[PDB]
């Protein structure tokens, strides 16, 4: 994340972290205490996988921590089966064991496909992750957030060559500066509804970082939202 | 340099085919989506068909698509425009064109063409003749002494002027052309000196119709 | 009176039309309907989305 | 599909002057719209895009506002190369509509043309016809009146006229008007005379020639 601020133990007790032989390679959501939800490109790769809930500075050992195997990688079913590198960018993560929920370590809320994209329009989320603070420069030590505003389709059309897909969605900002980047990739893009936060988007690409004229894009997850709530159910 | 260079144009019999190619420099030519934009008698624009950077993404006007091809080879920095089974009513210039910024193709556009002239008719090409057009005395009272080349019966546009090989260009007015009775076109390109240095040069029209491939060079005196 | 497509039907978070153009408020899972029937009450001692050291 | 809809389509003002142009779209396209400008015999140049952003190389004298349906292009102080045809394009959609253009001719003090008639040459009578050519050079304003005279008879149908377009420094016009005959007609006479008109000359121009002695 750049451009945004520090954020609070407990703060965000939906995300998650992913770590390979690479720790903190990507972000992710807690879906409920099995189940996580990324982005494909992060976990479409072969490596065994770590999830590490209840994180705050991910470089010191925090008695919050909660570390989990992945017992099964599903990306969505459209994404391995095309070219275009980030269309049907989802991923979901089944956990070897449950997570023990409380304060650090709490779900993101998922609406159906009507409401998801109702809150997506009211054009105010969040991104959070520990990715890079400068393009190419170095990773958070604490949790990063920032508020980014939804960009309207034509404008999010028009500042690309690169084709934008209706199940991809804009937000960032006129003059640059404030971007989510590399290696938050797979992150939630959340909308707080009187208090009470809902999935809205996952952290995909972009052009850079934070470059003016360019935004963010991220996954809509409303498109994916009936498929998510079929395959983490719990029994 | 922004350079789109058009080619491929030219006078075609009805229901004949012409391939347009337009070759790109001075921008990184994968960056941009392209397009294809043409002035029909009037002088109202309007786009004809448009292709993104990656081939994927693209359109076209009413009424062409089932005859107009738009394709692009980001090998060769050229776009191009098949057009089958032509009609009088294409008949326009047709300008290759560059998405602005980003290279979206859904911006519009910041550089263009010169244009290729693209003329659906049954007339067969004709070749200009050239004569001179020198005044019979010259007036002492006129601050001017005027000559010129008429350029008669020819088809189809364009012809190209200059004088001296385009060293004159001060004082030079070529008409446009009108169509004649026959349906050739003829004009006439003149130039006007101040009266004292008439002697001073040598007065010639280069003349060139491509479509006949015709080169004049044409020395104009008093006689 | 009131419909869902004018403030969401008053509901703090879903809302469905009923007969007699009048509306009927939900709440994701780990909600209650609350006794207002309009605002949503926790239901488990963690449901989603709520910060909670609170 | 977007219509846009561009006024005035002739324009006609002085140096310095400030003119306006308005466009109007169908429906709402936000500020994506964009102006070019096209001289004569040159393509169109990218002036202004969103509305009221300047490309690159574009005088500050051009400005842009407007968003939705009501936008203007606005020529702060309008100058002699300033001649051209201006439209408006939305791309809004991807259709990309036009503007129909707005002509803007430059006003300029009254100038008479200088006349001068030309005879056929010896080579084109060797083919069959006659062409007699005569020349009204810059002059203000566009409006003339051209007519033939053989042997001091009025000629009719017999000639066609051609015009420059304004030129972009003095701001001027010039004319050509082309009698066309057969060479065998053309001997039938020897007086040919181009006879004008125009409100810079206080009586009509007449420059002659005489057959034979040409
Ligand atoms: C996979 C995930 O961590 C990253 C995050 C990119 C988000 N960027 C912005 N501005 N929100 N996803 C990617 O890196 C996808 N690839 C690209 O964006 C490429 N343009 C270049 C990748 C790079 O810069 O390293
Ligand atoms: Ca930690």
């Amino acid at each position: 994340v750049v451009g945004g601020e520090d954020a609070k133990p407990g703060q965000f007790p939906w995300q998650v972290v992913l770590n390979g032989k690479v720790d903190a390679f990507c972000g992710g959501s807690i879906v409920n205490e099995k189940w996580i939800v990324t982005a494909a490109h992060c976990v479409e790769t072969g490596v065994k996988i770590t999830v590490v809930a209840g994180e705050h500075n991910i470089e010191e050992t925090e008695h919050t921590e909660q570390k989990r195997n992945v017992i099964r990688i599903i990306p969505h079913h459209n994404y391995n089966a095309a070219i275009n590198k980030y269309n049907h960018d989802i991923a979901l993560l089944e956990l070897d064991e449950p997570l023990v929920l409380n304060s650090y370590v709490t779900p993101i809320c998922i609406a159906d496909k009507e409401y998801t994209n109702i809150f997506l329009k009211f054009g105010s989320g969040y991104v959070s992750g520990w990715g890079r603070v400068f393009h190419k420069g170095r990773s958070a030590l604490v949790l990063q957030y920032l508020r980014v505003p939804l960009v309207d389709r034509a404008t999010c059309l028009r500042s690309t060559k690169f084709t934008i897909y209706n199940n991809m969605f804009c937000a960032g900002f006129h003059e640059g500066g404030r971007d989510s980047c590399q290696g938050d990739s797979g992150g939630p893009h959340v909308t707080e509804v009187e208090g009470t936060s809902f999935l809205t988007g996952i952290i995909s690409w972009g052009e850079e970082c934070a470059m003016k004229g360019k935004y963010g894009i991220y996954t809509k997850v409303s498109r994916y939202v009936n498929w998510i709530k079929e395959k983490t159910k719990l029994t | 340099e922004v350079q789109l260079v058009e080619s491929g144009g030219g006078l075609v019999q009805p229901g004949r085919s012409l391939r347009l190619s337009c070759a790109a420099s001075g921008f990184t030519f994968h960056d941009y989506a392209m397009h294809w934009v043409r002035q029909v008698p009037g002088k109202g624009l309007e786009w004809v068909s448009g292709i993104s950077w990656r081939g994927d993404i693209g359109g076209y006007v009413k009424s062409v698509k089932g005859r107009f091809t738009i394709s692009r080879d980001n090998a060769k920095n050229s776009l191009y425009l098949q057009m089958n089974s032509l009609r009088a009513e294409d008949t326009a210039l047709y300008y290759c064109v560059k998405s602005y910024g980003s290279g979206s193709f859904y911006n519009a556009f910041d550089s263009w063409g010169q244009g290729t002239l693209v003329t659906v008719s049954s007339a067969s090409t004709k070749g200009p003749s050239v004569f001179p057009l020198a005044p019979c005395s010259r007036s002492t009272s006129e601050s001017t002494a005027a000559l010129g080349c008429l350029v008669k019966d020819y088809f189809p546009e364009p012809v190209t002027v200059s004088w001296n090989s385009g060293a004159l260009t001060s004082g030079v007015h070529t008409f446009p052309a009108v169509l004649q009775s026959s349906g050739l076109y003829s004009l006439s390109s003149v130039v006007t000196v101040p009266s004292s240095s008439l002697g001073t040069k040598t007065y010639t029209c280069n003349v060139d119709h491509k479509p006949s491939n015709t080169k004049v060079d044409k020395r104009v005196e008093s006689k | 009176d009131v419909t869902c497509n004018i403030k969401n039907g008053r509901c703090e978070q879903f809302c469905k039309n009923s007969a007699d153009n009048k509306v009927v408020c939900s709440c994701t899972e780990g909600y209650r309907l609350a006794e207002n029937q309009k605002s949503c009450e926790p239901a488990v001692p963690f449901p989603c989305g709520r910060v909670s050291v609170s | 599909d977007i219509q846009m809809t561009q006024s005035p389509s002739t324009l006609s003002a002085s140096v310095g002057d400030r003119v306006t142009i308005t466009c109007r779209a169908s429906q709402s396209i936000s500020s994506w719209l964009a102006w070019y400008q096209q001289k004569p015999g040159k393509a169109p140049k990218f002036l202004i895009y969103k509305a009221s952003k300047l490309e690159r190389g574009t005088p500050s004298r051009f400005s842009g506002s407007g968003d939705g349906t009501e936008f203007s292009l606005t020529i702060s102080s309008l100058q002699p190369d300033d001649f051209a045809t201006y439209y408006c394009l939305e791309y809004s959609s991807y259709i990309r509509t036009f503007g129909q253009g707005t002509k803007v001719e430059i006003k300029r003090t009254v100038a008479a043309p200088s006349v001068f008639i030309f005879p056929p040459s010896d080579e084109q009578l060797k083919s069959g016809t006659a062409s007699v050519v005569c020349l009204l050079n810059n002059f203000y304003p566009r409006e003339a009146k051209v007519q033939w005279k053989v042997d001091a008879a009025l000629q009719s149908g017999n000639s066609q006229e051609s015009v420059t377009e304004q030129d972009s420094k003095d701001s001027t016009y010039s004319l050509s008007s082309t009698l066309t005959l057969s060479k065998a007609d053309y001997e039938k006479h020897k007086v040919y005379a181009c006879e004008v008109t125009h409100q810079g000359l206080s009586s009509p121009v007449t420059k002659s020639f005489n057959r034979g002695e040409c």
